[PDB]
């Protein structure tokens, strides 16, 4: 992103600068499309996960109750109780890992696509409205003859507006591109990091009781 | 253990950045309010390798039947005038050598700020965006004819 | 369905990383977190194999 946009030539407005403004946009759009694919797959894991733990919790009640109804044995009567809480306690750790997974999907990825391209697009929108404005401001300035002074003055007043506000706009657009370059790595790295924290935390809950359960 | 270690470098890098885009933001609103100019870009006539160098947009007449005028980016270099076809793709010659050229201020065109470059092999029509860009482009060429 | 869902998700996360420039974090760190994730899925698969075997 950052180096597909010449910040250097944004007041100058060279074919270099114009080539860059067209080239940088395709990686923002690529990226936006990949961000959405993870936000949907993430909810895909949240629905199958949750359906799996609804099936799991319901099964755990029924495997224990069927054994409790089983014929009398005093070591089985205590052992199954140790088992029942272990079975559910491991699940609670796993329900918590979906909810942690859910929170990071909101804080990082859903936030990134919802918020983080808004200001670049608001600058991009007005910047191509000013580029279009500038190109005709110059067209209408070039195409009026010398004896048509008044029409030339009107078009040059519009150009002075267009060239200034297009310079104004190229800086913002340079800014919000420079922001997303840095931001993009940090949020996905944070997201794999917060994910596996909840994994380490879910697996430790089932290991903290591994000794008692053995 | 890898997570928390990396997470400490990761946060510091984005703390570093969070400052970083604040400095660019801080200069860009100083630039926008106070020094942000509306005049058109002006080339720089500075000596380079091979003699005088200057580069910038000019209007010229195309192979449309009316001779329709149109905007291209032009460079003066090594006693030569070229024009750009697309950026990074190779340029086209306008005058073989500017030092066998004449540069006509052209008072009989009605075309605002137009000049004509008439050289030994080749002629070419041109137009500047402004009377300043006319007198500097005509002078950059006239000094180039005097090289 | 959960493992397919998770596996597709971990494939989706990797896909962000490769679009950005190659750097120590994306290239190595980010992949090491995500391959341990595919390994954890397979261990989860052996548990659904043992739940089915047991049953």
């Amino acid at each position: 992103m950052t180096v597909k946009l010449d910040f250097e030539e944004c007041l100058k407005d060279s074919p270099r600068f114009r080539a860059s403004i067209e080239l940088v946009e395709a990686e923002v759009s690529e990226l936006e499309t990949r961000l959405e694919k993870l936000l949907k797959l993430g909810t895909g894991l949240l629905e199958s996960g949750r359906h799996y733990l609804a099936a799991s919790r319901a099964f755990v009640v029924g495997i224990c109750d069927l054994a409790r109804l089983g014929p009398p044995e005093p070591m089985m009567a205590e052992c199954l109780e140790k088992f029942t809480v272990s079975l559910n306690h491991k699940l609670d750790s796993h329900a918590e890992l979906l909810d942690a997974t859910q929170h990071t999907l909101q804080q990082q990825i859903q936030t990134l696509v919802k918020e983080g391209l808004r200001g670049f697009r608001e600058a991009r929108r007005d910047f191509w409205r000013g580029a279009e404005s500038l190109e005709a401001a110059l067209t209408h300035n070039a195409e009026v003859p010398r004896r048509r002074a008044q029409e030339a003055e009107e078009a040059g007043a519009a150009l002075r507006t267009a060239r200034a506000g297009y310079r104004g706009r190229a800086l913002d657009y340079a800014l919000q591109i420079n922001v997303i370059e840095d931001k993009r790595k940090f949020d996905i790295m944070e997201f794999v990091l917060r994910l596996v924290e909840a994994q380490a935390t879910h697996f430790q809950q089932g290991h903290e009781e591994l000794s008692r359960l053995s | 253990q890898y997570r928390k270690e990396l997470g400490a470098q990761l946060h510091q890098l984005v703390l570093n950045s969070a400052r970083e885009k604040r400095d660019m933001e801080q200069r860009h609103v100083l630039l926008k309010q106070k020094e942000l100019g509306g005049e058109e870009p002006e080339p720089s006539l500075r000596e380079g390798p091979g003699g005088l160098v200057m580069e910038g947009h000019l209007f010229k007449r195309a192979s449309n039947a009316f001779k329709t005028w149109s905007r291209r980016w032009f460079t003066i270099q090594s006693n030569q005038l070229v024009y750009q076809k697309k950026y990074k793709d190779p340029v086209t010659v306008v005058v073989d050598d500017l030092r066998l050229c004449t540069v006509k201020l052209c008072p009989d065109s009605e075309r605002r700020f137009c000049f004509e470059v008439v050289s030994t092999s080749k002629s070419c029509l041109l137009q500047a965006d402004s009377e300043r860009l006319l007198q500097l482009w005509v002078s950059a060429v006239q000094s180039s004819i005097a090289s």
